[PDB]
DNA sequence: AAACGCGGGGGACAGCGCGTACGTGCGTTTAAGCGGTGCTAGAGCTGTCTACGACCAATTGAGCGGCCTCGGCACCGGGATTCTCGAT
DNA sequence: ATCGAGAATCCCGGTGCCGAGGCCGCTCAATTGGTCGTAGACAGCTCTAGCACCGCTTAAACGCACGTACGCGCTGTCCCCCGCGTTTT
């Protein structure tokens, strides 16, 4: 048995994806290579978050990521934000604005 | 019960906020504004409830209800 | 169910001595369910739009471009192209 | 020694903009989500990480609201925030 | 198109009014709007409560989360008293 | 052959409502009310600004509704107003405020 | 004979908010919306309704942010709308 | 083709907000303004149009670009 | 629609009387913490039967034209409603 | 603040003309019975477990009182800029 996802080089479940996408009520059919591609993405965003965050922690002499690294990295990315305008990170705080 | 939320409390949010001097009529004004804005959410969330047929108000039902609000919130299961 | 085993995963490719605490852990978890909706919900409008019974790679590839904004987009769309390659050759 | 007026509340947004605590007290909080919801629906229970979710998400949500109506008052050549800059903000947002 | 039923159920609320094409589309446009906005939010309910079928109580909930105020009083009362009599024939 | 639509006493399509809850991707099954209760609904909400958008051609001496009524009707009313806060009425018109 | 200044203003204000018709000149904006285009896709055609529906909407736009820079501008005790009212409006809304 | 929004275009578009006095840098920050928003509903309208495999931008582009941008038009087929 | 001639409400800036809210300290609640219990409501399990769907024939409501006659657009009358400019 | 002349908007109106939705005819497709198959929604039913309650302790924050410095809102004055109108594209 060879797994969807390292078939596409992927740490994200190509499989549980296209099931999600099945019986998400989105559309009659899904293609092949619809899981694989939504996998890829949503890996690539989540790498993307990680990065910027654990750079965070490693400026606040952490070894660990909470919800405010995760609150810095998004808020201080113009895409990021813009991506999540309307999402609150819960224990995220705020930027130092005066 | 609206009482519990302080002047100290909505000085410390006006604090967060970036606010340096706050006038005395600001604080009955934020307790109505608040009062709004839970009233909102908690009737969706409870709608929400008796449809699942609970008598328990669930973090979820929350999530949900601001979900439909435009006011997503991420750390509570969604 | 959660998408907790992967964003581990990944933590360990982008930052191999960071790890994360379960209150983060719960918002990545948050972020992974959100976008995918939204993904999911543009793609199956361009289909019904299109009067298309089927949400294929060029149906999330052009979801991707209407709500990543800017570079955002540009790298996602290389990465799912490069993954659907790599998965046609098996 | 005596600080003059503004220092301290400076220190005071310096050091809650570096916080992610909540600011509320929680049980005040607690009795507040209860009495309101009581007008829905009688003999509501709550599970615990309800009544904090919907903390967090008054909270984020006054905050923003102080975030725009400071803008207001600065508008306004003025650095006190008033309760018609509170009302512009909301107007603007469509509140 | 609804056109046909927009104009019947002006014809019963006002029997001397007509009403202009692009007013037509307008009112197309809102019906086809307001019935995604419930169907979508029915269909959100039942996914929340895991169920396979939207049925009137998935109907009747989104409309009391969509509609502000007495516009949901009366839009329950028009469909309870709608399904009412139909299963009455 | 009689309509659901006559079963409910509706004027609005309850077989064609049904269809496109079926074809319109929102659940595996759709119940026999669903339909129905929607369909009436629907009736309610276009009755209502109906109503009051010949209400306004009747103000304005008009045998006729255009969208300038239609706009009045729904800006006039405060519910009406909220639910279609984010719509824009083409050759609408904004309400006379200085 | 000569009206004061605001008189006619006035005038207009109440023309125009009694009016539906679109206030920019077709042309003109038909010829902006297709150098925008350019610049996304080569050799674009334009159904007239498209073209239509665009300047519905940016009219609708333009003289909703007027009503908010308005209410900005008497926050700030003038009666001009000045670009600072803009940005304000726009800041609040969120754009 | 921007200055093609002349300034009388733009005093009319005031006037229906309700203003009574405009300073004369108004009417470059408004141009700015339209060009930003334009280009937004322009640039996802060619997205659908580019998705159906379509040389001609339709109506229903524009709406579905309205649309998503939380703009709903009624009127357009939708 | 664009450019030129006045121009006076209008915006912007200096003074200042004063409420008014920030800073600080003492006493009072009252919220946080910890411990123990209850039971009523949430979650898992099993029977079943009612309400869902599947295929399909039709004939009737519903959509595509189609001609047209009435209400909407227009044009000069003229009418009374608004705004400017002297005086009580 | 009130009262008139003098011009100068819009709103009402009788007259004329023309465009377009409304009743009508035609067509085709799909809504509704109809019967049968089946699948998950109800109804216990049973367990358990998660916060209402209580009780006590504790200590940290909320009110209040006061002192006192500082922005607020006129108030007035300078200068200066969009407007109204006119003339020409």
């Amino acid at each position: 048995a060879k797994t969807r996802s390292s078939r596409a080089g992927l740490q994200f479940p190509v499989g549980r994806v296209h099931r999600l996408l099945r019986k998400g009520n989105y559309s009659e059919r899904v293609g092949a290579g619809a899981p694989v591609y939504l996998a890829a993405v949503l890996e690539y965003l989540t790498a993307e978050i990680l990065e910027l965050a654990g750079n965070a922690a490693r400026d606040n002499k952490k070894t660990r990521i909470i919800p405010r690294h995760l609150q810095l990295a998004i808020r201080n990315d113009e895409e990021l934000n813009k991506l999540l305008g309307r999402v609150t990170i819960a224990q995220g705080g705020v930027l130092p604005n005066i | 019960n609206i009482q519990g939320i302080t002047k100290p409390a909505i000085r410390r949010l006006a604090r967060r906020g970036g606010v340096k001097r706050i006038s005395g009529l600001i604080y009955e004004e934020t307790r109505g504004v608040l009062k709004v804005f839970l009233e909102n959410v908690i009737r969706d969330a409870v709608t929400y409830t008796e449809h699942a047929k609970r008598k328990t108000v669930t973090a979820m039902d929350v999530v949900y209800a601001l979900k439909r609000q435009g006011r997503t919130l991420y750390g509570f299961g969604g | 169910e959660s998408y907790s085993i992967y964003v581990y995963k990944v933590l360990k490719q982008v930052h191999p001595d960071t790890g994360i605490s379960s209150k983060a852990m719960g918002i990545m978890n948050s972020f992974v369910n959100d976008i995918f909706e939204r993904i999911a919900g543009e793609a199956s409008r361009l289909a019904h739009y299109n009067k298309r019974s089927t949400i294929t790679s060029r149906e999330i590839q052009t979801a991707v471009r209407l709500l990543l904004p800017g570079e955002l987009a540009k790298h996602a769309v290389s990465e799912g192209t490069k993954a659907v390659t790599k998965y046609t050759s098996a | 020694h005596r600080y003059r007026p503004g220092t301290v509340a400076l220190r005071e947004i310096r050091r809650y903009q570096k916080s992610t605590e909540l600011l509320i007290r929680k049980l005040p909080f607690q009795r507040l989500v209860r009495e309101i919801a009581q007008d829905f629906k009688t003999d509501l229970r709550f599970q615990s990480s309800a009544v904090m979710a919907l903390q967090e998400a008054c909270e984020a949500y006054l905050v923003g609201l102080f975030e725009d109506t400071n803008l207001c008052a600065i508008h306004a050549k003025r650095v006190t925030i008033m309760p018609k800059d509170i009302q512009l903000a909301r107007r603007i947002r469509g509140e």
